[PDB]
């Protein structure tokens, strides 16, 4: 599993 | 782009994230770009959503192929895998570009500048991502000299719970954990970030709280993954 | 570079493209392996398929929602806003067009004429009357008859074949009726005869659904599902 | 809502 980073999002 | 007004180029912009056609709206946010004016807000949303809806298709796409290079290892997979690999990297020498020579330099505010640091570090991260040998070495400092010169900055001018010194933090952590191959010190930013953040929540205003409590629960599921 | 490339490198890339989700890859290495001239397989007629209807589909739905748009601005009426957007949708539209000329072509210099057997044909004739549908969602006034007779005439070819040629179950033929009869629906402007082909191509394959071998049942219960939902939204 | 066409699957 990989690391979330920020997300594409508003 | 050039004879496109930046009114337009902004509207298409807007009209280009409806459409989901995402390699458009990047291409009319560079054209927004090169008029010199600083963006706004909205616009820098707009900057970083439609490349990174670029980049991370690309991303997704080497991710496969890379995996079925591996598993294998005729030449098909690896000149595809090639190919794909070269258009990513000139997505993120783009965005770099535009970094170096409009968005950083012309940024007044702090938010501004550790935002477009920020996203200098996470574009030198996407090129860390596929580069190998002495070219890995010099990307690698590429990216941490960004994240920690915006880190830097965010730690002076900016409350530990603002959404950008939050994003930054969280993306910081993630290039120690899979870039940099410093877990300890992924998992020491991300728990410091996270109390330190807690710790201010009180202070944050209301238009930054959905997106900074999405932050902080991230940091904690990285946390949960890491440990 | 893709006229030397080996075809059997490029049916391997095709399918590299479609695992990795890059379908406009996928469908250039198709049109690569066309362009080699031999007939194409089953799994190929699936990746050029695949592939253009990705792409195709994307510009389909983009184009839907600028329309939108530009029609919703336009009848606001203000005097200051709809250019940006008319040009827009044009944008899309011109790429939309371009995608659907470059599968045309393929079928018409390569594919229909030296197809070997029915079944394949008829596929072909198909997708040539689904690129043509797709034209005819864009064009207007008399373009638009031209693109709309191509279309018709594609499909009733197909169809004439595939009522002698080929079983009631077959999955082509099935999705060749469900496509004509959206065809005399939604371009036609024809409920009548789209209710008409879809109730008739429906009864005739339940009417055989019994004999149906299992390797083509899963597809020919699913079209034949979406053929009496159409009805469903039509009466 | 638009009429159903064959969908995009193998
Ligand atoms: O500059 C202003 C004000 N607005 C532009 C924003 C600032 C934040 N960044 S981000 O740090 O990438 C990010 C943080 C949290 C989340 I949820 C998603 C992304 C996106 C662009
Ligand atoms: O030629 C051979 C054997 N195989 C290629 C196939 C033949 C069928 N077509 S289709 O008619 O578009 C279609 C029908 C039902 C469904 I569910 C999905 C698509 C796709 C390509
Ligand atoms: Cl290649
Ligand atoms: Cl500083
Ligand atoms: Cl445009
Ligand atoms: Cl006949
Ligand atoms: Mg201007
Ligand atoms: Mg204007
Ligand atoms: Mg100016
Ligand atoms: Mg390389
Ligand atoms: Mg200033
Ligand atoms: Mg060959
Ligand atoms: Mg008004
Ligand atoms: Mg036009
Ligand atoms: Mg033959």
């Amino acid at each position: 599993q990989r690391s979330t980073s920020t997300p594409n999002v508003h | 782009m050039g004879s496109m007004e930046r009114a337009s180029l902004i509207q298409k912009a807007k009209l280009a994230e409806q459409a989901e056609r995402y390699e458009d709206m990047a291409a009319f946010m560079k054209g927004a770009v090169e008029k010199g004016e600083e963006l706004s807000c909205e616009e820098r949303n707009l900057l970083s959503v439609a490349y990174k809806n670029v980049v991370g298709g690309q991303r997704a796409a080497w991710r496969v192929l890379s995996s079925i290079e591996q598993k294998s290892n005729g030449p098909e997979v690896r000149e595809y895998r090639e190919k794909v690999e070269t258009e990513l990297q000139g997505v993120c020498d783009t965005v770099l570009g535009l970094l170096d020579s409009h968005l950083i330099k012309e940024a007044g505010d702090a938010e501004s500048r550790v935002f477009y640091l920020k996203m200098k570090g996470d574009y030198y991260r996407y090129l860390a991502e596929v580069a190998t040998g002495d070219d890995k070495k010099r990307i690698i400092d590429s990216a941490r000299s960004a994240y920690q010169e915006a880190m830097d900055i965010s730690k002076k001018e900016m409350p530990p719970t603002n959404p950008i010194r939050l994003g930054l933090a969280l993306n910081f952590s993630v290039f120690h954990y899979e870039i940099a191959n410093s877990p300890e010190e992924a998992i020491s930013l991300a728990k410091t970030t996270f109390d330190e953040a807690m710790a201010d929540l009180h202070t944050l205003s209301e238009d930054s709280y959905k997106d900074s409590t999405l932050i902080m629960q991230l940091l904690r599921d990285n946390l949960t993954l890491w440990t």
